[PDB]
């Protein structure tokens, strides 16, 4: 649910 | 006609060509730097179950597009807000005095601020931006969706960025510049004309992209020629 971390 | 049936064209003609069949495929000549765009998203958080989709741009602006279709950004100053309503009016406000009504979505929007700030990477990080000139305000996000593959992100300047979740390859076209940049797995970053591509070629990997992008697009098309015709009654 989020891009990238 | 608009931003989209002009992406689409760019694309069908590049496509129609068969880029990595050239006899001699020279897609370093397809390369322009010059035309790396001014904007893109650098971070995402889907929050579309309750809220909205929260982004940051890479000039560290970060939006939001509320599930009922209101839009708030605020600008890489920190304070400077812009409000959008359903039907397009915007407001300009701030951080610091802003109507009480707008308490929730504010609180919402500093939510995914400090959310990106803390847990995400900044996509094209090692990319430097292109100048904008004197209309080249910050863009918002007109729509978007996700796919099993990827998210597909319309900005209101025209630019549609796609982000694969599989190997974290990116793509961002953008039909002023008619133009497209390939974010690769190593995150090497490189620009190119689509004219350019389609009279060198290129990869197999980019040629690959480039027609998910047109599937993609036409998705973009369809859905944006509904919500016109809905809108025209």
């Amino acid at each position: 649910l989020h891009s990238t971390a | 006609d608009c931003h989209l049936s002009d992406m689409l064209q760019q694309l069908h003609s590049v496509n129609a060509s068969k880029p990595s069949e050239r006899g001699l495929v020279r897609q370093e000549e397809a390369e322009d730097p010059a035309c790396i765009p001014i904007f893109w998203v650098s971070k995402w958080v889907d929050y579309s179950d309750k809220y909205g989709l929260g982004y940051q741009l890479c000039d560290n602006s970060v939006g939001v597009l509320f599930n009922d279709s209101t839009r708030l950004i605020l600008y890489n100053d920190g304070d400077s807000l812009q409000y959008i309503e359903r039907d397009g009016t915007e407001s300009y406000l701030t951080v610091s005095s802003h109507p009480n009504s707008l308490m929730k979505k504010i609180t919402l929007l500093k939510y995914f601020r400090n959310y990106m700030s803390e847990h995400l990477l900044k996509a094209g990080a090692n990319i430097t931006p292109r100048e904008g000139d004197e209309l080249a305000r910050l863009p918002y996000l007109r729509t978007w969706f996700r796919t099993r593959s990827a998210i597909i992100l319309h900005l209101s300047n025209g630019s549609v960025q796609i982000n694969f979740f599989q190997d974290h390859t990116k793509l961002i076209l953008c039909p002023l510049m008619a133009a497209v940049t390939y974010i690769d797995e190593k995150r090497d970053f490189r620009t190119y004309r689509l004219s350019l591509l389609e009279e060198y070629g290129c990869c197999k990997e980019l040629a690959s992209r480039l027609r998910y992008a047109r599937t993609m697009v036409d998705k973009l098309l369809s859905s944006r020629s509904a919500s016109n015709r809905l809108k025209a009654s």
